[PDB]
């Protein structure tokens, strides 16, 4: 339950190797549970 | 039907989808083709 404050972070995957997991869950569950979704969820801008 | 991305696209108060909003849906979902989804649009009720 507290994890969820840093999924829409624009930092989050600071002090970790990748920095593209954000955009890795776009494209695995972002065609069932729906992309706008996964944008809002993850703080994501799909343009930019 | 399950998923909650169709739901997105269920519009109508009552229930039920028009036949164009099944077809844009069901190919957002991209695990269809074009053959299966005229194939699953032929298998429906497709109520007047």
């Amino acid at each position: 339950q507290w994890d969820r404050l840093v999924l829409n972070t624009p930092s989050f995957p600071s002090n970790y190797w990748d920095k593209f997991v954000k955009r890795k869950v776009l494209d695995k569950h972002g065609d069932i549970f729906g992309r706008e979704r996964i944008a809002e969820l993850l703080g994501m801008d799909l343009a930019s | 039907v399950g998923s909650e991305a169709f739901q997105d696209y269920v519009t109508d108060p009552r229930g039920l989808i028009s036949k164009k909003d099944f077809q844009k849906a069901m190919d957002s979902q991209k695990q269809f083709t074009g053959p299966e989804i005229q194939f699953l649009l032929s298998c429906s009720e497709a109520d007047e």
